């Protein structure tokens, strides 16, 4: 289990490679060919809402909802503007 | 606002 104070002595960027050695698993397990490209979009919101999302499956459940949508989302803008 | 599409890819 990875914890607030198991992050707290780690330099920031060695912080969000813990975070994601522990999301990713989980990530993949949902959606394993989007698993890398949904992991780095939740590595950019703050470290305690990813804490958070590890203790909380229904948060992590809905915030990797939310990067498939955002995903969806980018597919349709690029179609616009290619039509 | 929302996750942002163009993030970096996190390779384990």
């Amino acid at each position: 289990p990875l914890t607030a104070s198991m992050l707290a002595s780690a330099p920031p960027q060695e912080q969000k490679q813990m975070l994601g050695e522990r999301l990713f698993p989980l990530i993949q397990a949902m959606h394993p060919t989007l698993a890398g490209k949904i992991t780095g979009m939740l590595l950019e919101i703050d470290n305690s809402e990813l804490l958070h999302m590890l203790e909380s499956p229904e948060s992590l459940r809905s915030k990797v909802d939310e990067a498939v949508a955002v995903l969806q989302a980018h597919q349709a803008k690029e179609a616009a503007a290619a039509a | 606002p929302l996750l942002n599409p163009s993030a970096l890819e996190f390779n384990p």
